[PDB]
RNA sequence: GCCCGGAUAGCUCAGUCGGUAGAGCAGGGGAUUGAAAAUCCCCGUGUCCUUGGUUCGAUUCCGAGUCCGGGCACCA
RNA sequence: AAUUGAAGAGUUUGAUCAUGGCUCAGAUUGAACGCUGGCGGCAGGCCUAACACAUGCAAGUCGAACGGUAACAGGAAGAAGCUUGCUUCUUUGCUGACGAGUGGCGGACGGGUGAGUAAUGUCUGGGAAACUGCCUGAUGGAGGGGGAUAACUACUGGAAACGGUAGCUAAUACCGCAUAACGUCGCAAGACCAAAGAGGGGGACCUUCGGGCCUCUUGCCAUCGGAUGUGCCCAGAUGGGAUUAGCUAGUAGGUGGGGUAACGGCUCACCUAGGCGACGAUCCCUAGCUGGUCUGAGAGGAUGACCAGCCACACUGGAACUGAGACACGGUCCAGACUCCUACGGGAGGCAGCAGUGGGGAAUAUUGCACAAUGGGCGCAAGCCUGAUGCAGCCAUGCCGCGUGUAUGAAGAAGGCCUUCGGGUUGUAAAGUACUUUCAGCGGGGAGGAAGGGAGUAAAGUUAAUACCUUUGCUCAUUGACGUUACCCGCAGAAGAAGCACCGGCUAACUCCGUGCCAGCAGCCGCGGUAAUACGGAGGGUGCAAGCGUUAAUCGGAAUUACUGGG
């Protein structure tokens, strides 16, 4: 069972996603993150910091 | 039986010939018994580019090993008399 | 080089294919080009295009400031599956209508069709104008013309209709000739490599082909050629080109042509898209769209629409359906407008201005479309 | 490669007159040196240990302008020399030609220096060099080419090396715009307060 | 397969027919030798011996044999009837 | 390219063979405390995926498209 | 001249010293992903499915081995147009050359994969009971006959694949005879065993007028050698588990027969009853090995991609022939599985060769060019074949170089942001102004990788000979895929080229506002409960750079497996 990053995501019963390792040490069992922005799982809204992780491209404007 | 070849060394665009002593049933850069000497036909104005100890050479030859015509007429280049 | 596609329509045995022949032997003469014989257009071979036989001939003729590539149909109901289906469209067509039979019911329903999948100009060729030779007669043959265009929602009072003779145009007879080079300057005064998505086929062994006509410029085999679809756009390149299975070293206007992309899935192209040129168009979320609807009689509705109606757009190959936005005043919209729409389609696509369709909802024609401006 | 930012900044991050922008105006007093690392300057830092050695390190980088693996490049070289890796080091980086060039006096600063010799303005040995990265060996001359040669910038350059120090290491003519490289330099003779002690250590880890 | 090399193929099965044909009449004078070694007669072999002692060193020049495993022949078969004898 | 099943408030399901949409698990808003457990006091928070027809009237009837999963093709 | 070389920090607790794990700072990667992106140089790019495969191509060559010549081009004889030699053109192996056939040679090299393998392998060091085509050294020989077969014809079965029946002819094909040696069997005496001729030129002579003869080049037979390759044997070394403890009966050895190139249980018949085993047998699991690569101060630990040597495999399993060598990638026979054609009787096929496709997968490239070069194959050579190789295309995958400009410029602006609203900061940053221009793009020049080879000529040897042939120079025309090359020059214009992580501590660098145990952050300790330097946005600063971060992987730190160096 992964760890979906985010704020508001759109992952729902299906979709293929992409899982990568890493630990929380907030939830016991967890082991993953599933990478937004791979896919299926879009990048998330309104986010200008930092989007190397969670997968939002580079504002057009 | 053993010929007195040469081995494509060096680069793309930047060869670097190694005249070895190997097998003809072989490589062209695979198992060689010895390197008499190299050869740089991408050399310049500097004072070598081409060394060939001819005793090594004789010494195969004159067992039964054959030599490479590049090899030959680079013989008579380096000419064994002058 | 600039390319419009053109055809000539109307009733059987008016001079349709005569006339096809007369265009492509004069542009070829007096300003050069290639020229397919007559018998070469009368018999067609055959195409499959989504499941269906159709013949079509796909003869060229240059104009030293436009590109044609011509489509003809010796059968009328070739013609039927050919602009209704998405096979063959004309930006500009050549209405073939005879002196000696006029307005034919068969010429009725031609220009019938132009008015539903959309076809804004109708260049008219008055043909076989060897046997009535009066003034008179020559000239109840125009206004029965124009008045079966003027009905028919064709601005027919200012078309430049062409009378000649085709049969004549063939043997080379000046006076007759010219008379076609002021029909194809017609063409050009009245009236970029793109290529539809019909049909894909995963070769066996060789790779993706994707089939379809071409609609504008040549193409050989090795050409880096970009494909706009109903998502991200790629790049790739025509590593060939194939006819039925037939080699062909270059794929030019008006052939239908088999592209074969550089390792592509089937599930990275779906039938619909487009392959454009590396640097024309890109892709749309958002613009805008002027319509004509039709009548309840004729198709179209009998109950209006209102806000957040989504009707499938069929633009040529593809079935979008998109929520449609309607434009500030009008609340109802009654069968029979000629209003502009807004467009926010569900999924992006090359949707430049002058882009013509015929909308459907259900499962019957509901109106014409053209798009008015790019978001 | 380049850092081709505000060039000034980062020698108020140290408070010294690094010679980033020499020019015509020798004496700048205009640029708040010192006072004006960032927004919240004003602040005295807790500088660390590791903190007193970075600088150290940033220091020199940004006055040559050369980058991290290009320095880590050089420091393995320094590594790999008998005497001393203190001083390995910075007679290695005086081997820059846009080094070479800026003592000479033909460049006003590294970075107008450093477009000379990237444009082939600059000729050593009779023989174009572009990359800047040209280790100049002992006893050489260097010299501007004909057709590149007093197109005004070296011109004005040249005098702006009268407030200079003129060094010991090399030799000028300055008669037809020429400069020999003698012997590689001794730290004794470089500034005298650059500290290369501090730079040893920090990529021992 | 479809390669001009095939005739390899049918040479070698002119090949087999020929060489295994020359094995069998070589081994069958071997064979008429212990006949005479079961039964004892000193006379009977020795003749025998020098009968085919030309022909299993006549395929040795041949390039049938490998000529040491032919003479190896000659060695013991000359040792069961110097017992003999 | 074609044939069906799920698309019912956050989630899982009832309700239809036209009659103005429910329940359960919920969760939350207020009073108490340094913050909650606990107790008392009130609860739908729904475009039935969207859209169109047959209309006094369609979740349910006939239609289409799109998303998801499951079956079949075709081979420039 | 040839290892000048070893760092720490956070967290147990009210607090402390230890013990002790956990985690982080570094380096690296056959990489993948996310975002962004200007070019170039050199390497590298299927790690999972040893998964199944469409099509193209990847090994042929020699006429100086032979019969022939089906084709293409000449010669010659002839014949028809008609311009009477300008053409047309039927015969003809008579030359050049050459499909198909017989034969010599290669096909066992080169190239790919890592399934299998824990010792039948590899690595290290020795050894004797072997063989060894092509090449080379020494010494002799190379005499003489016979009969079949393919191609080619006639007929004929079969859809095709693929043959069959009665006949034809030659050969460096094949089989006998002759002759033997320092060769082989044997203690010796003795006995026995080999083969092949072609090409060029030409004088006297000789012409059944094919040619012989002299001679030059080359090939053939045998023997001892040599170089090289290959096979075999012993010893050491080469993973983990004892919760794997007994294993083995052709197994331990001997004699004899047989077989192998060679020794041998390699294999048999008989006799004896031993052999391996705690310094680990057998069994199970995993796995190509090494020279190396990465880390590490070293010792060591991990690992075995590319390159190089070796072994194994070639759809699965097995077997065997040919041959110097295979018990064989593009060879045969059989069983089996999976595809393909079918005229349903029967046959055809193996991309782990380079490309390419399906599928697998997080993920790894064109159905390109040339044989110019190096090497290999055949050949006298010329040449021919060569997906080896040399190059090009694709990708930021890595290392490396370069550019995105420079100098000047204070109302120290606008606008953004913070403010004790004074101002500070962004900020020499920009605008403005003065110059230059790498690399892009356009247009012309222009290295080198090319050595030779072919033809001709002179000379020197060979010889009866100025011939032929061979060798040392020289002349003519030159053979270049890459290739719009490397490099150079000219022209225009700053014009076409900067993002990425982060800012509580570890750890370099800050505030405001918004959200309020909510949303989210997060490697560890830990942040958030209405004033957050840790969430989100914004300004600023920092780190790096065409890359920056993230996850996985390995080592280090870890003296937390301690031999160096612990309890
Ligand atoms: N009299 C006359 N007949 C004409 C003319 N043009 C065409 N036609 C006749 O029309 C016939 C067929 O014309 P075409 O357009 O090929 O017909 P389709 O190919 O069957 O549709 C031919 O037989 C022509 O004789 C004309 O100008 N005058
Ligand atoms: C392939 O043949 C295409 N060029 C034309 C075509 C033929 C049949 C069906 C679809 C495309």
């Amino acid at each position: 069972t992964s760890y979906i990053g985010g704020e508001g995501h759109n992952l729902q019963e299906h979709s293929v996603i992409l899982i990568r390792g890493g630990r929380v040490k907030d939830l016991p069992g967890v082991r993953y993150h599933t990478v937004r922005g791979a896919l299926d799982c879009s990048g998330v809204k309104d986010r200008k910091q930092a989007r190397s992780k969670y997968g939002v491209k580079r504002p057009k404007a | 039986m053993v010929t007195i070849r040469l081995a494509r060394h060096g680069a793309k665009k930047r060869p670097f010939y190694q005249v070895v002593v190997a097998d003809s049933r072989n490589a062209r850069n695979g198992r060689f018994i010895e390197r008499v000497g190299f050869f740089n036909p991408i050399a310049s104005e500097k004072e070598e580019g081409t060394r060939l100890d001819l005793d090594r050479i004789a010494h195969w030859v004159g067992q039964g090993a054959t030599i490479s015509d590049r090899v030959a007429a680079l013989i008579k280049e380096v000419n064994k008399a002058a | 080089k600039p390319h419009v596609n053109v055809g000539t329509i109307g009733h059987v045995d008016h001079g349709k294919t005569t006339l096809t022949a007369a265009i492509t032997t004069v542009l070829a003469k007096t300003y050069g080009g290639a020229a397919r014989a007559f018998d070469q257009i009368d018999n067609a071979p055959e195409e499959k295009a989504r499941g269906i036989t159709i013949n079509t001939s796909h003869v060229e003729y240059d104009t030293p400031t436009r590109h044609y590539a011509h489509v003809d149909c010796p059968g009328h109901a070739d013609y039927v599956k050919n602009m209704i289906t998405g096979a063959a469209q004309m930006d500009g067509a050549i209405l073939v209508v005879a002196a000696t039979d006029g307005p034919m019911p068969q010429t009725r329903e031609h220009i019938l069709l132009g008015r539903q999948v959309g076809v804004p100009y109708i260049i008219v060729f008055l043909n076989k104008c060897d046997m009535v030779d009066d003034e008179e007669l020559l000239e109840l043959v125009e206004m029965e013309v124009r008045e079966l265009l003027s009905q028919y929602d064709f601005p027919g009072d200012d078309t430049p209709i062409v009378r000649g003779s085709a049969l004549k145009a063939l043997e080379g007879d000046a006076e007759w000739e010219a008379k076609i080079l002021e029909l194809a300057g017609f063409l050009d005064s009245y009236i970029p490599f793109l290529l539809p998505i019909e049909d894909v086929f995963s070769i066996s062994g060789r790779g993706t082909v994707v089939t379809g006509r071409v609609e504008r410029g040549i193409i050989k085999v090795g050409e880096e050629v970009e494909i706009v679809g109903i998502k991200e756009t790629q790049k790739s390149t025509c590593t060939g080109v194939e006819m039925f299975r037939k080699l062909l070293d270059e794929g030019r206007a008006g052939e239908n042509v088999g592209v074969l992309l550089r390792g592509i899935k089937r599930e990275e192209i779906e039938r619909g898209q487009v392959l454009a040129k590396p640097g024309t168009i890109k892709p749309h979320t958002k613009f805008e769209s002027e319509v004509y609807i039709l009548s309840k009689d004729e198709g179209g509705r009998h109950t209006p629409f209102f806000k957040g109606y989504r009707p499938q757009f069929y633009f040529r190959t593809t079935d979008v359906t998109g929520t449609i936005e309607l434009p500030e005043g009008v609340e109802m919209v009654m069968p029979g407008d000629n209003i502009k729409m807004v467009v926010t389609l569900i999924h992006p696509i090359a949707m430049d201005d002058g882009l013509r369709f015929a909308i459907r909802e259900g499962g019957r024609t509901v109106g014409a479309g053209v798009v008015a401006k790019v978001l | 490669a380049r850092y081709l930012g505000p060039k000034l900044k980062l020698s108020r991050r140290e408070g010294t007159d690094l010679f980033l922008k020499s020019g015509v105006r020798a004496i700048d007093t205009k640029c708040k040196i010192e006072q004006a690392p960032g927004q919240h300057g004003a602040r005295k830092p807790r500088l660390s240990d590791y903190g007193v050695q970075l600088r150290e390190k940033q220091k020199v980088r940004r006055i040559y302008g050369v980058l991290e693996r290009q320095f880590r490049n050089y420091y393995k070289e320094a590594a790999r020399l008998k005497g001393n890796t203190g001083e390995n080091l910075l007679a290695l980086l005086e081997g820059r030609l846009d080094n070479v060039v800026y003592r000479m006096g033909f460049g006003a600063t590294r970075a107008e220096a450093r477009q000379l010799v990237s444009h082939k303005a600059i000729m050593v040995n009779g023989r174009v060099v572009n990359i800047a990265s040209y280790q100049v060996s002992p006893n050489d001359v260097v010299s501007i080419r004909e057709k590149a040669k007093k197109q005004s910038r070296v011109k004005a350059a040249l005098e702006l090396a009268e407030q200079r120090e003129k060094p010991t290491w090399l030799e000028v003519d300055a008669g037809k715009m020429e400069g020999t490289f003698k012997r590689k330099p001794e730290r004794s003779d470089l500034s005298a307060d650059i500290n290369e002690h501090l730079i040893v250590e920090l990529y021992s880890k | 397969n479809i390669k001009s090399a095939k005739k390899r193929a049918i040479q070698s099965e002119k090949a087999r027919k020929h060489n295994a044909s020359r094995r069998s009449m070589m081994r069958t004078f071997i064979k008429k030798v212990y006949a005479a070694i079961e039964a004892g007669d000193k006379a009977a072999a020795q003749k025998a011996f020098n009968e085919m002692q030309p022909i299993v060193d006549r395929q040795a020049a041949k390039g049938l044999i490998h000529k040491n495993k032919a003479a190896r022949h000659k060695a013991n078969l000359t040792a069961q009837i110097n017992k003999l004898a």
